[PDB]
């Protein structure tokens, strides 16, 4: 079983840039693949951004070249660079990990309010 | 749940054959392909390793290289079918389907791999042209142990010397040799049944006219 804490959501305004973290505390693995998704109010979860155990990298389309997802295994830390925010990037952003160590199991955080004023 | 259905957990499979084994998972409309992922994996090896609609090959147990592929355009319609070519005993096994795609389940699914002794390989010496005694010689590789049963042209049983060694050209499969020693002529025909211990491959025996080129 594995914990997934996210951090860094807050109030920015549209241009603005900010880093979001999540910890993965438990049975984790650089083997695991690890995405951010992301829920504007009423709309529906969409993934963000995806990285497998090679550091290969998906994107979807609204934030290519804006945010960027890398790893740090040895700090067992997920990481999402957002640059050139707007308004439509206001979502609550959820880390996602797909654990194999004991069994085949995806986990899910809580989730970090981001903003993006105008 | 989002749940990983399997149609059969078992697979008898013959030695050198092509097995498919198929995961089932739902999907309603067009998939996204990003989103999917696929592990195929038996024991420890992975065989297939499929994120962001591409294959990682680095991680592939090299007994499953060039041999083993998911069936891509099967990914469309809710199947994670793994193909693997020539099947050899070290196929044998627990293999594990393992999707997340809206949710994650694996299944469990066992091969066993069937090996048979249907390639006969035969050979007949003279031992002395004057008494017609002749050598025959059959043999053939496959799992389990076989005995061989060599019979007359008349289907009556005849007592020949058998020889079981572990295979060279390949491994856990047997390499099994008889040899029938008897004064026969030309044209006279012999059988040797290999029957597995615990399925009957029959060989024909022709005897040939002596050969003229001999020293003494
Ligand atoms: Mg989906």
């Amino acid at each position: 079983e594995v914990q997934l804490v996210e951090s860094g959501g807050g109030l920015v305004q549209a241009g603005g840039s900010l880093r979001l973290s999540c910890a993965a505390s438990g049975s984790i693995s650089s083997r695991d693949v690890m995405r951010w998704y992301r829920q504007a109010p009423g709309k529906q979860r969409e993934l963000v951004a995806s990285i497998s155990s090679g550091g290969g990298t998906y994107y979807v389309d609204s934030v290519k070249g804006r945010f960027t997802i890398s790893r740090d295994n040895a700090e067992n830390t997920l990481y999402l660079q957002m640059n050139s925010l707007k308004p439509e990037d206001t979502a609550v952003y959820y880390c996602w990990d797909l654990g194999h160590r004991p069994y085949f199991k995806d986990y899910w955080g809580q989730g970090t309010q981001v903003t993006v004023s105008s | 749940m989002f749940t990983v259905t399997v149609p059969k957990d078992l697979y008898v499979v013959e030695y050198g054959s092509n097995m498919t084994i198929e995961c089932k998972f739902p999907v309603e409309k067009q998939l996204d392909l990003a989103a999917l992922i696929v592990y195929w994996e038996m024991e420890d090896k992975n065989i297939i390793q499929f994120v962001h609609g591409e294959e990682d090959l680095k991680v592939q147990h090299s007994s499953y290289r060039q041999r083993a592929r998911l069936l891509k355009d099967q990914l469309s319609l809710g199947n994670a079918a793994l193909q693997i070519t020539d099947v050899k005993l070290q196929d044998a096994g627990v293999y594990r389907c393992m999707i997340s795609y809206g949710g994650a389940d694996y299944k469990r699914i066992t091969v066993k791999v069937n090996a048979p002794y249907n390639k006969i390989n035969q050979r007949i010496l003279v031992v002395d042209p004057v008494t017609s005694e002749h050598e025959l010689t059959c043999q053939a590789e496959g799992y389990p142990k076989a005995e061989v049963i060599w019979t007359s042209s008349d289907h009556q049983v005849l007592s020949g010397k058998t020889t079981t060694t572990n295979s060279k050209r390949e491994e856990k499969l047997f390499n099994v040799t008889s040899t029938l020693r008897i004064n026969t002529t030309t044209n006279e025909i012999f059988y040797c049944t290999f029957r597995r211990l615990d399925e009957n491959h029959t060989a024909e025996l022709v005897i040939p006219e002596l050969p003229l080129a001999h020293p003494p």
